């Protein structure tokens, strides 16, 4: 049994940053890629980024500037910032762990825990 | 980088038919494409990883091929639960892409 | 430079001067003892493959005995003995054999002649390897035939330079 | 059962290379992709075939782990050998590091003649020091003179603690003390004075 | 007066080996504490176990040395082999040095398992470099494996004239020609590109 | 012609090292000047004594030829081991250097006891690295033990391509395998941590 | 270490267990083959020029047939196997001897006797230079005596064994 | 590799293919001179220290005798010629030996044997010493008479060889 | 046959700066030292420096601070820069071929292949 | 620095006469000099190098001899074109210097 | 019979720098620690700090940002200089020889050989 | 840091009886203790290092003894001229200490 629990307030004003976090429980924390991935309303699924135990980062280039992920061994979290957000960034967000296979042909990688997802509005009211 | 894109935008199938759904890589795939389900009010779910492994849970009627560039998602004989948007997905290193998703409706 | 290791006495009295490996030290977990006279040609020889893992073995006992050892492990002991216990050179022939697909040595296994009814053998020669499996005997038995051959001819040389001695 | 010149039977034994766990590093090869250099029985390296890199940065902070003094010095001993056993070495960027805690990990990027490549050199020296076992994963690619190539995109070294994974290929301390004369041997200049 | 086999008298000789001190450095012990590499009959070094530091600085200023080019080429040689002959050292604030003027001061600092410092590694090459006469001083903290501890907590080498010192070991070449293989042996990587 | 002990005849052969051109390099010395080290029949680099330079500054861009890696990768490692094997090198100044283009320069400034300088240090190297022919241009002024000395002030190292180069001395790969062993043997140590 | 690399097997039938010089090897562009007995000293002498020579002409002809050459050279392939073929210091005591003014072997030429009627010869040992030439066979016409002694006495001594064992 | 440097001649002739220790290189300062057979042994073993002892001895003298001494050292020289002189694993050994708490040889003194009557001799071995001291003579006495039979069985073989030869 | 041939204005004003280059045409450019000298009207040959196709340069010293000299190997050209030029620049400039040779006594040095020259003057008109 | 200084500053003589010029040098020549002949509206032109060797095209009139601070070339008989400024030369390192020059004249 | 000369003006008003010199005439230089102590009126020994021949220095932390200690080995001589004097640095000034043994134990050090001292008073008339 | 406490701060002897002084470390000494002897108008003299030797010229009276934390300094008869102050004085590696010293008075 593996969860991730998502924590982090929803309710923010265009150039706040957002700022939230998925604490891994179940299983170990090294060897996967733990994963930040939003869906937008009315679209698709757009990858994040990720982030393994050493540290090592992966971003959306589209992002790329204004996406920090973060992450503590000691307690198995990894943390989401974006800053100066604006209307573009209202989605669900979800915190999900990451597999990559590249030791035999095929290589494969897949996403298999999700955690529930968090809803995030950014508007002036 | 590598992108995808899913074919067809939307399906229009009656429970029990046979349901295919393909996804094309700008290039050949670095790592074979996962496929996932996913319906409003929920996480999306994992379905297929590697082209053609069903994850733990999947009922058997979810299958997979393809390579090189061409990839596809069959379901043998929809159930109503079957009704969902399913994405394709890659990974090269340090990179993960998404396909922007068919919708399977009745 | 060379090799310099001298075996430690074996503790085997069947064989007085040659060396014996212990149950730990096989695959079979039994006890196999060589004589002084295949033992002697490790002093000398500088290809021989089971005489660098003679002295290795016997390094590692004497180590454990007269040493305190502890769990961490004493890289620099080894780094500093490993001229002294074997040829790297011999290790850079069977990595030459081996991507130039010649067959080679990977110092796992050993075959020797044995003279059932004295008990005499010949010094152990590496078992090679090709394609991943071990050679099959009729790939190299000439070789094996050409041990025999020796077996017999410095025996009978012995017995000649007895014959001399007793006269 | 093999009788040679009717007196001379052929005989034959194995070596148990474990027994020599105490007093120097033993490698073995579990599959294709990963491989093995045991230090003792509690502590080693395992170096891994792989297309997917767990370091995305250029950094190696060897210096800052030297003086931390926080890794075990026998493991670092192994990664200096195999690091200064690689001919021809000259890419400074294709070798990333992480040394934070005392661990020790180690990437190489072996991604582009295939021969004047850090993924030969780096190739090379993988085979030697996991020899035994390393044929079965090397040389998919035949180059030319002594040259290999792979399908692998990364070489990765991570300290491990003891298992019994040696199911491809028997432990033997021959590769690591193969390499032992071969540092230095193959370096570049860098500088004048060194 | 001892007769074996009845017609085989044991003779003895004793090799005189401070004659070979024109073609290479000779090695004694004088006590304890004290111990010397001479090179010639002229200039040598002076290596002391002591709880007495003379240099109270971080400083080792190697490159100015060699740019000024002031030191005798044969002690820095003889320097030179003693620092790369020591297994892992890893502490660079450890030593430190004073080549003002062509002199010659190194200062290992050996204050603090004993075995993985830089303690034992420098007291290791000690032992090898000062070979016969170092055993008086050495091996009292009795150690694991090859592990040697002491009571000291500094060893010192300065360049010093020609005295007849050898009050404890005869003089002899054998340590410095035995450590001359040992050189770089040992050592860490402390960057990709050597 | 030559009949010893009546029945056996004095004959001679002579080898042909050529022969071994694609898997050693071959030095050969055409005049007191001009010497060379070829690797293959297409590439090599030519050694040249003279009182003509042709750097006149002080850089040697070694790590920036590392990352633009567009130099012959076995020329790069002549050079190198060349450079590994100058005993007592201390003053990088007397080294200058152009890989511009993946070209190879090498200028050694041999101006200036004479034992204890970089000349003599470089010209033992180059005795050894083009053994055979080297002879004629070299100890000119003899010096003390084995010291060197000539009245050249630098000597150049350039790629080139094959020609029949050896007038004065047959092809040969000893001088260059003889090198290998004496690979940072006589370095001096520039800072603490290697 | 020592060398280790064994020589590949004789082209010619006329030396069974020996090694042949091909046209290319040698200056004289012929063939030159030398017998077992000389070729068995190549694996037990230390100091013997002529036998690393021989090691690395093997090593060249073998690396040509087994694996792809190219024009592109592999440096690191002779710079791995040297000293699995040759005595570095070998070339270390001829460096010497040069720059002592003792005369010098600079590995390109050699003398070795022939017994006429037979064909069997001596292993070929270097002949020295000095001051820029080679040596005037006078100059060492006692050491080819020795090699002649030498090439009888060994050879008798078989005679004498060979008597034993057919009686 | 493996040392290469050849013994000089001897200067006593009461030796003629062996060497002799002058008043200089020994504390007694006195003249022991070695014969040829003992000598011969130096060019093939690779575990005599005093072998090597007498390789550094003889290269001192030619390098004094035919380059010009100064006072400074050329210590690249020595550094150069070191492993073409002696074997530094029989120094590694040693060490190895000093410390696993084993008797061992710090090349300071040397034990042979001498038949009075004729005056040959035995190679010299290294006198060992141990906490400090040197080995009382009762400690390695088996050492001693296996030289003393060493002696007698290659003399009763060089008789036989002789017998043969003559006849 | 060998051609150097010499381009750049010759009429200046004073504080400006002369800019020449010598085109080569003819044999190899590399082993040589292309060099530039000057003729002031009334007064000998004067060295203004050489370069070679390293780019390594010489300098007459009273010059340095205000010569500069290049090369450029892809068409076999060098050029002679001297800034801030007052009335002592009044001269004929020449491009020549220099060859040196340093491999056995005696060494010798000469210029062998000249271009034609080009007058240059500094004034107020 | 070595600097060069000939001499005479300027020598009359008749057609058919022996020329004899010097260059001295400040101390002991890092390579032998060269000499060249120069003439109103042409370029200067190499006559001998190494102190004795003349260069392609010159006259075998043209001779030169010299060493260590003392060079001098000679004209045996002078013809009518000989009357020009003729140039000494050194090189040492990187540093090229000339002679004033000695003006030959009718 | 060695002796420690010392110099130095001893009159100062607050805030300007002590100056003090002692010059060793008598054995050897080197191998020992020379060393400054004082002792203000009514009060115990204080040790300064000492120096070496190679310029390595100790200084009581007390005064460390304070105190300068120099060698000049030519003419065997060493000086201390002590900043912005105040009322607390009134005392007798004495230079020292000290010598630590450090090879067997017991260790030992001692200051064997004194200067005079110097008074050194500081006040505002 | 070593630090040096003496007892007692005075003592109160006639000539001829034996005097005891004590030096307490604040931990176990890096070298043995030195002691010194101090009147006023003069300099410090050495008595006695490496806690139980003699100096130069110090009568056998004064003797030493101690290790570990505890020093002491005897003087069996005590002359009238031994009235003086005494310091105990300790070194570490590059750090010298004194006691707060302690006065004989007849
Ligand atoms: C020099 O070269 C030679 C020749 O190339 C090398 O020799 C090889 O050495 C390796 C390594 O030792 C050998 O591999 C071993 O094989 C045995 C036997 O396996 C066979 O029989 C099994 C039934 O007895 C059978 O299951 C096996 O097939 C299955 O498994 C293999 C992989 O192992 C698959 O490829 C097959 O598809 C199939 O699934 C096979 O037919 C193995 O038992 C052995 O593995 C055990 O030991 C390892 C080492 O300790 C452990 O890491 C493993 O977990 C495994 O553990 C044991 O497994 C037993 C079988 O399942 C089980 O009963 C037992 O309980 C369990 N545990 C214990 C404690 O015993 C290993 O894989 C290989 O066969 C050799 N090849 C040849 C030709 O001889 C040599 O190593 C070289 N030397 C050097 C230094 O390089
Ligand atoms: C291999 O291992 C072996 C065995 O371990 C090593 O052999 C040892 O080698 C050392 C070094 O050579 C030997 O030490 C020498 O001993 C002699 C003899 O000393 C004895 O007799 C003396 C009277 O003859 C007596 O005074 C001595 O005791 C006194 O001194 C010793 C210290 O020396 C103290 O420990 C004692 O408490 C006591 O005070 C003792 O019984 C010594 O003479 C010799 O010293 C002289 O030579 C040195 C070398 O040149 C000089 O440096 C010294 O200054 C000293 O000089 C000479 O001293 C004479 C005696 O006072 C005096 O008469 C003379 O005028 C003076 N000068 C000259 C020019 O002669 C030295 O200490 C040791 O005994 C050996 N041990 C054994 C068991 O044999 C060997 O070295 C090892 N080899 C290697 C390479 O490591
Ligand atoms: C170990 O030590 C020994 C002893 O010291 C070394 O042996 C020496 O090796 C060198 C190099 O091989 C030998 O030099 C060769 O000599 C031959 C013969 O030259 C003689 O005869 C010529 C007529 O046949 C004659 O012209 C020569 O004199 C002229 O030239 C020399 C310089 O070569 C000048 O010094 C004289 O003043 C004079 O002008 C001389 O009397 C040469 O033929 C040979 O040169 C040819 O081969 C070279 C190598 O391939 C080429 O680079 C040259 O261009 C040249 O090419 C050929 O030249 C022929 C003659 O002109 C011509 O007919 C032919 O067409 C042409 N091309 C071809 C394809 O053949 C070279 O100079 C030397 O003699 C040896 N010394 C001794 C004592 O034996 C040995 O090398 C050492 N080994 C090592 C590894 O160091
Ligand atoms: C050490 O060398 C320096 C070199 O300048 C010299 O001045 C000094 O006297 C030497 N030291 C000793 C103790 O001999």
């Amino acid at each position: 049994q593996v969860q991730l629990q998502e924590s982090g307030a929803g309710l923010l004003k265009p150039s706040e940053t957002l700022s939230l976090s998925c604490t891994v429980d179940g299983e170990s924390f090294n060897g996967f890629f733990w994963t930040w991935i939003r869906q937008p309303p009315g679209k698709g699924l757009e990858w994040i980024g990720e982030i393994n135990h050493l540290a090592s980062t992966g971003y959306n280039p589209s992002l790329k500037s204004r996406v920090t992920i973060s992450v503590d061994t000691s307690k198995n979290q990894f943390s989401l910032k974006l800053t100066s957000v604006t209307a573009a960034d209202t989605a669900v967000y979800y915190c999900a762990r990451g597999y990559s296979y590249g030791f035999a042909w095929p290589n494969y990688h897949y996403l298999d825990v999700w955690g529930k997802g968090t809803t995030v509005t950014v508007s002036s009211a | 980088e590598i992108v995808l894109t899913q074919s067809p935008a939307t399906l229009s199938l009656s429970p029990g038919e046979r349901a295919t759904l393909s996804c094309r890589a700008s290039q050949s795939v670095s790592s074979y494409l996962a496929w996932y389900q996913h319906k409003p009010g929920q996480a999306p779910r994992l379905l297929i990883y590697g082209a053609s492994k069903r994850a733990t849970g999947i009922p058997s009627r979810f299958s997979g091929s393809g390579s090189g560039t061409d990839f596809s998602l069959t379901i043998s004989s929809l159930e109503p639960e079957d009704f969902a948007v399913y994405y394709c997905q890659h990974r090269s290193d340090w990179r993960t892409t998404f396909g922007q998703g068919t919708r399977l409706e009745i | 430079g060379t090799f310099t290791w001298t075996l430690s006495d074996s503790e085997g009295k069947d064989t007085p001067g040659g060396y014996c490996l212990t149950r730990w030290m096989l695959i079979e977990a039994e006890l196999k003892c060589f004589g002084n006279t295949a033992v002697a040609k490790c002093n000398e020889k500088h290809d021989e493959e089971f005489c660098d893992m003679l002295r290795l073995f016997d390094f590692n006992k004497q180590a454990i005995q007269r040493l305190k050892a502890e769990a961490q492990m004493s890289i620099q002991l080894i780094n500093k003995a490993v001229n002294a216990l074997i040829n790297d050179q011999l290790i850079m022939k069977n990595h030459l054999r081996d991507i130039m697909g010649i067959p080679y040595c990977n110092y796992s296994k050993y075959w020797y002649l044995n003279h059932t009814t004295t008990g005499r053998t010949s010094l152990p020669k590496c078992w090679l390897v090709s394609n991943g499996s071990y050679l099959n005997e009729t790939h190299f038995s000439d070789d094996i035939e050409q041990q025999a051959d020796n077996m017999i001819t410095e025996m009978l040389q012995k017995e000649y330079m007895e014959r001399q001695g007793k006269t | 059962t093999s009788l040679y010149k009717g007196v001379y039977e052929l005989q034959t034994l194995e070596l148990n290379m474990e027994t020599l766990n105490m007093t120097m590093p033993l490698s073995c090869t579990k599959n294709n992709s990963h491989h093995y250099i045991m230090v003792g029985n509690e502590t080693g390296l395992e170096l891994t075939l792989t297309n997917t890199s767990i370091i995305n940065h250029k950094f190696c902070n060897l210096s800052d782990a030297h003086k931390k003094n926080l890794y075990d010095h026998a493991l670092m001993s192994i990664i200096s050998t195999f690091h200064l056993s690689i001919p021809n070495f000259n890419q400074y960027e294709a070798m990333s590091c992480d040394f934070n805690g005392g661990k020790i990990s180690v990437q190489y990027n072996l991604s582009h003649n295939h021969c004047g490549t850090v993924a030969n050199g780096v190739l090379q020296t993988f085979m030697r020091m996991a020899w035994g076992g390393s044929y079965i994963a090397l040389d998919s690619g035949r180059g030319n003179w002594d040259c290999i190539m792979t399908s692998y995109q990364y070489l990765i070294i991570q300290n491990t603690t003891w298992e019994d994974h040696c199911q491809f290929s028997r432990p033997s301390p021959i590769g690591y003390l193969g390499l032992l004369s071969q540092r230095t041997r193959d370096i570049y200049i860098s500088r004048r004075l060194l």
